[PDB]
């Protein structure tokens, strides 16, 4: 019943970088880390074993090699190459081909992703309402013309009209039978779909009865209008896709995204500069180079300075570090600002005590005692 | 592996023993665990309709489904780490939402079943029979009992009715529906609602779905009503060995009011929901939830206004707590409707030792 | 804020009441057992009046008499009634023209079309209007709209599909459709003239008519300028949208609390029901407004004046109200029906979900269901009425009749069947 | 061009309704059914023929209909060598071959 789909191919729609047959798109060194690292992380978070990977006609081994290189997962990935597609469409042709092997509900994610939002909560939401289709939307930048059709209705969160504009019609075109029901519609002029899909078992027999597939966006979810007359039998909640709003930045690349992403990255993110030993407790952490760290490390919204050594079990809750500090054996912190030369530890649970310059911490109790320079 | 930590709002001073806290948002758990049970638990946690009757049934159904799906290992027998798995599941359930009397009964039944067919049987022969047995049991002890109760209710009205009502319990709703439809009497229904989880509203909706003459009120709004009006009804969750009514929220006050105004109340009972456990107070073991149950202001549930209140941990020197399950007075409700039609609450454990 | 005159369109929506309104003026008819004008006046007072003006037309003598009778007449009132008397039969453009000719026009003057009675406090609204005015010179007039029960169903004459703003609260489109009754012209349009300037487009339909307007100095001048606006809703808003007078703002006040204006007959009934219940914040009859009134509140949503008697042994449903000078007999089966002033009851009568006007005898063995009986019109022996039987002036329903659903009966002492003389049509009688 | 009648129609939703279509049919001299056929060819719409005002399903704009009309006036009917007004319908093998009454010359129209 539980399964995940990973899509990975080649890009040619973009303006620039791509010319030779040797370099495709799977192994891009834009800024040290590959594009698919985020995807890998997401997969790890999700925790799954049977994940099927799909590939088109071109490149049969290079992708595999890429997957192998650099490498945590250590699971068992499977890849197949059915040869019928000739780049015109993404995975609909594959879907049409493989149908009885599908066990149940599936999670679909393409290779083009940059994520900062919470992970499995989409999946959980999908599980909850128990419907056929789900997709998400992301706002346009506030920093330096009409775009495309987006409409929302909520009291529950659902989608009404989704058809894009490339050959844009002058007036806003919809349906009134899809308006008489749901009488409080809103037209949005900000939203953008970012390639997130969640589907069910029931839509596996309808593709063989009537082929309709177009570009995975033009027709993939379009049959939702159940009004007026209806002249097609239902397969065994009304057949409707859903839309959910978000705040944090998780954009897509298709037409105009290559230079902005880099800017967004380099200025913030999950920082890596030196050797690390890495499931871990503590969301969002800021680590510095030259240091040596151990496992079971707890960081709660904290920024380090130049060279900060952590050794054997530590709990940090809102503490900042300045040039050159030593830590050894059992440290628990609550609300502290630290200056130059500090050797903090000696096993204590301290709240509202500030550490000043040149001091070694002794195992003693002192209430409201400000750590003064010298006695 | 799994860790708790981080508890919302102030812990107050009194009522500090029961498990109620933690894992609301999912963040890393154990590996080869079946997730359907987890999903069910989550549903139970964020539910506003369920009351006494259906939860146990749902649980049973889930168990049946699991059994149907269950794979017997290629090397080891049907039960070895299975027991461990079950224990883990139970723990998870406990963490999510307290195991009631019904749940205990279900567990007991499961154990009995396990005892009955113990390590000797192959794949699709044992479970084929077991599932069917379970189905048969379901058909027997529950649905038929409900039907019997309904039929008892049917006769229980003679000449003219004007009723005040409360409860989420499905059976009461069914009775009301029956009164409305296949009896065609001169029925009148007045609805009482409760704040923590909405039942009155649901009842009203159900009434509407039939098209009944309906008056509406709340917990406090009671006095002006009785100015002709006779019958009163209630719905209980579970009764202990003691004979006292260990049921849900706002019943007891209503009962008292009825007693004062000189026409008594009748509650409905089930011939399975009885416990070995002994209690007579609120402190012992109680349904306790997060103080988010009393935040919403006026008319409906989802509105959210930034007017007067909207903080819990920031509210310094304040002890905010509420009760869900109450221990109602023994002598106050007169009639009880079980499998043996009619009888006083002087029965207490007349079905417990009957087994 | 202060010093604001009241101008109300009266004697205008005659014959819209399909049988009634011909002999006595539209507003003079008894609403909820007591004249409609009074409620409206009270509302106006609550809002903030400094002088009362009504544009009366249909038979002025009676209007004058009413004015003489009224409470605002003598010195004690902050505002006097002196109605504008004009030539016979004219539209709202013509009325406006007449007003202009007369002369008395102010800055922030109030214009309400027809008759309205609701609860929402108006001071806040006024303040908001003032604030809007203080923003820019181009701001014009105020709209009143209220939310309803999710889906529309009992709305065919005015189911306006308001495309609205949240950031500025401004109308984009107006349309009236016969779609719930006669499926012939199911149509929704979005105009592109204000499309690429608003961005926050909200498509809505579930709003109710009030026809209450706070008007600035722009409006009468505009009216004078453009003779094409003979109406005030379908032409005006559209014109504004089109930018006839280029670049001008209009307000759309949105309230969570209920607000409806007087229009038809079922709607009237609904309004009456609302008034009887506690649907609008304070509105009551028991408080007493007009001099000789002796109304008192009772439990179970029951209204009784003084000189009111109902006899023992009447097993009933819910909600009943009786007017003064009434004697009610014994043994009746009643559910959610209203009996008017000085109405007499013999014995054995079944009633379900009704409203009854001034001096109407509910005869021996009679059924009144969702149907009205008007002033001096009386029911005799063995009459079986059904849902929506509309009765006008002096309909003497005498002996043996059976009228079907939605049947309309003529009023004035012609266009519709069943007449004023003895017995309504089952066996042909009249002139 | 003066022969084109001014169309006073706003974008009526749900179903495409035209009341000025009859006038267009009259002035330009052509059968109403032909226009319906053309519409069908253009877009996937389902509707029944009503005798002056048509009931055809589809929420389509007032300017695109105008464009369609213009197209019909131009490269669908008329002639390249002569800008004549009166063109009548005659059928000579199964598909339509329109003829002009001012002179007498045959033209093949399908796309």
């Amino acid at each position: 019943s539980i399964q995940a789909f990973v899509f990975c191919g080649k890009g040619s729609n973009l303006a620039p970088m791509q010319h030779s047959t040797r370099l495709p798109k799977a192994l891009l060194p834009i800024g040290n880390r590959p594009m698919i690292e985020y995807v890998l992380d997401w997969c790890d978070q999700a925790d799954f074993k049977e994940i099927s990977v799909v590939a088109p006609v071109d490149e049969i081994e290079l992708i595999e090699s890429g997957l192998t290189s650099f490498l945590n997962s250590n699971h068992s990935h499977h890849l197949q190459d059915p040869k019928k597609i000739n780049f015109i469409s993404t995975g609909e042709s594959l879907q049409k081909e493989l149908l009885p092997r599908i066990n149940g509900d599936f999670v679909i994610l393409p290779c083009d992703f940059v994520t900062d939002i919470p992970p499995q909560v989409l999946v959980d939401q999908f599980r909850n309402r128990d419907d056929n289709n789900l997709a998400m939307t992301i706002y346009y930048k506030n920093s330096l013309k009409q775009q495309q059709f987006f409409t929302v209705y909520s009291e529950i969160l659902l989608d009404v009209y989704s058809q894009r504009d490339v050959t844009k019609t002058k007036y806003l075109q919809i349906r009134s039978h899809l308006l008489w029901n749901y009488p409080n519609l809103t037209v949005s002029t900000k939203l953008l779909n970012s390639f997130i899909y969640f589907c069910s078992f029931e839509l596996c027999q309808l593709l063989k009865l009537g082929p309709q597939s177009m570009s995975r966006q033009a027709s993939f979810k379009d049959p939702f209008t159940g009004n007026q007359q209806q002249q097609n039998p239902p397969t065994t909640i009304f057949i409707l896709p859903n839309e959910t709003l978000f705040i944090r930045a998780n954009n897509l690349n298709a037409y105009m995204d290559a230079n902005r992403f880099v800017l967004k990255i380099k200025s913030q993110t999950m920082f890596t500069k030196n050797i690390q030993i890495q499931a871990a407790i503590g969301a969002d952490a800021i680590v510095d180079p030259k240091c040596q760290i151990s496992a079971h490390s707890n960081v709660k919204m904290s920024v380090l300075g130049t060279q900060a050594n952590i050794g054997s079990r530590c709990r940090v809750a809102g503490s900042l570090l300045f040039p050159g500090v030593h830590l050894g054996d059992e440290v628990i912190l609550e609300n502290c600002i630290i200056g130059p030369m500090a050797k903090i530890g000696s096993k204590c649970k301290l709240s509202n005590c500030y550490i000043e310059g040149h001091y070694v911490v002794e195992p003693k109790n002192n209430f409201k005692g400000e750590t003064l320079a010298n006695v | 592996p799994g860790i708790s930590s981080v508890i919302p709002t102030v812990l107050e001073q009194s009522f500090d023993n029961s498990s109620l806290i933690s894992v609301k948002e999912l963040l890393l758990n154990k590996d080869l665990i079946h997730p359907s049970i987890l999903l069910l638990t989550s549903h139970l946690a964020h539910y506003k309709i369920v009351g006494s009757i259906p939860r146990c049934i749902a649980m049973l159904e889930v168990f049946q489904i699991v059994i149907k799906d269950y794979q017997t290992p290629k090397g080891t027998t049907l039960s070895r780490n299975l027991t461990s798995y079950l224990s883990h599941q139970i723990d998870l359930l406990k963490k999510a939402r307290p195991l009631s009397v019904t749940m205990g009964n279900a567990i007991r039944w499961l154990k009995q079943e396990i005892s009955l067919i113990d390590p000797s049987t192959p794949d699709k022969a044992a479970k084929k029979d077991l599932c069917e047995k379970i189905g048969q049991f379901a058909k027997e002890k529950i649905e038929l009992a409900d039907q019997l109760i309904i039929d008892n209710a049917s006769t229980q009205i003679e000449e003219s009715t004007t009723i005040v009502t409360y409860g989420s319990s499905k059976v009461l709703t069914e009775l009301l529906l029956h009164n409305a439809i296949s009896l065609k009497k001169n029925i009148k229904v007045i609805v009482v609602d409760s704040r923590p989880l909405f039942e009155g509203r649901k009842m009203a909706e159900t009434l509407r779905n039939a098209g009944v003459n309906v008056m509406y009120a709340l917990i406090t709004s009671l006095d002006t009503i009785f100015n002709d009006v006779d019958y009163v009804f209630l719905g209980a969750h579970s009764i202990l060995s003691n004979g006292f009514l260990y049921s849900r929220a706002g019943t007891a006050m209503l009962a008292m009011s009825a007693k004062r105004r000189n026409i008594p109340v009748l509650v409905c009972c089930e011939s399975l929901k009885f416990s070995q456990r002994v209690q007579l107070d609120s402190v012992t073991f109680n349904e306790l939830a997060d103080p988010n149950d009393l935040v919403n202001i006026d008319y409906e549930n989802p509105v959210e206004r930034r007017g007067n209140k909207g903080a819990l941990l920031n509210q310094f020197i304040k002890e905010r707590k509420f009760e869900k399950k109450k221990l109602a007075m023994e002598n106050k409700p007169k009639g009880n409707k079980i499998g043996g039609k009619k009888g006083s609450e002087g029965e207490s454990k007349d079905a417990s030792n009957e087994e | 804020e202060d010093r604001l005159q009241a101008v109300v369109l009266t004697d205008s929506y005659e014959t819209r009441f399909m049988p009634l309104t011909a002999v006595k003026p539209r507003c003079l008819l008894p609403l909820a057992n007591v004249p409609l004008i009074e409620y409206t006046l009270e509302f106006l007072a609550k809002a903030g009046v400094h002088e009362v003006f009504l544009i009366c037309s249909s038979h002025a003598n009676q209007i004058n008499d009413y004015i003489e009778n009224s409470k605002w007449n003598l010195p004690w009132s902050p505002f006097k009634i002196t109605t504008i008397m004009s030539p016979e039969a004219r539209c709202t453009g013509d009325v406006m023209r007449d007003l202009d000719n007369r002369g008395i026009i102010t800055g922030d003057f109030i214009l309400v079309s027809g008759d309205v009675l609701t609860n929402i406090d108006f001071s806040k609204m006024l303040e908001f209007h003032k604030k809007m005015h203080l923003q820019d010179k181009d701001h014009i007039s105020t709209m009143c709209l209220s939310k309803a029960s999710t889906y529309p169903k009992t709305r065919t004459i005015e189911p306006a599909a308001f495309v609205l703003d949240k950031s500025t609260s401004r109308c984009i489109y107006y349309q009236d459709l016969p779609l719930p009754s006669s499926r012939e012209k199911t149509s929704i349009q979005i105009d592109p003239e204000l499309l690429d300037n608003v961005d926050e487009f909200v498509i809505r339909n579930d709003l109710i008519d009030c026809r209450i307007d706070i008007c600035t100095s722009h409006v009468p001048l505009i009216f004078q300028e453009n003779f094409d606006y003979q109406s005030l809703r379908t032409d005006f808003v559209k014109g504004v949208i089109s930018s006839d007078i280029l670049g001008k703002h209009i307000y759309a006040y949105l309230t969570d609390e209920y607000a409806v204006r007087v229009e038809s007959w079922q709607t009237y009934d609904t309004i009456s029901q609302d008034f009887l219940g506690r649907w609008c914040y304070p509105l009551v009859l028991d408080s007493n407004i007009q001099d000789d009134q002796t109304y008192s509140y009772e439990s179970r949503h029951i209204y009784k004046e003084k000189d009111v008697v109902l006899a023992q042994s009447c097993k009933i449903g819910k909600c009943t109200a009786i007017g003064s000078g009434t004697k009610i007999g014994e043994g009746t089966k009643i559910e959610n029906s209203v009996i008017g002033r000085n109405c007499q009851i013999g014995e054995n009568i079944r009633i379900k979900n009704s409203f009854i006007w001034d001096d109407c005898i509910i005869g021996n063995n009679s059924i009144i269901d969702h149907s009205l009986i008007a002033s001096n019109a009386t029911l005799g022996s063995n009459v079986r009425l059904n849902d929506g039987c509309i009765i006008g002036f002096n309909v003497k329903i005498d002996d043996n009749m059976d009228l079907d659903r939605n049947t309309k009966i003529s009023a004035s002492p012609q266009d519709l069947d069943d007449q004023t003389l003895a017995v309504s049509i089952v066996g042909d009688k009249g002139v | 061009k003066f022969r084109i009648p001014p169309p006073v129609c706003l974008r009526d939703g749900k179903k495409t309704i035209f009341s000025n279509i009859q006038d267009i049919a009259e002035k330009l001299h052509r059968s109403p059914e032909h226009l319906i056929q053309y519409l069908f060819a253009e877009l996937g719409t389902s509707g029944s023929v009503d005798g002056k005002r048509l009931v055809i399903k589809g929420k389509f704009q007032s300017k695109q209909m105008e464009n369609v009309l213009r197209r019909y006036i131009l490269e669908y009917v008329t002639c390249k060598t002569c800008k004549s007004i009166n063109t009548e319908l005659k059928r000579e093998n199964r598909l339509f071959f329109m003829v002009c009454k001012s002179c007498g010359s045959t033209r093949s129209v399908s796309s």
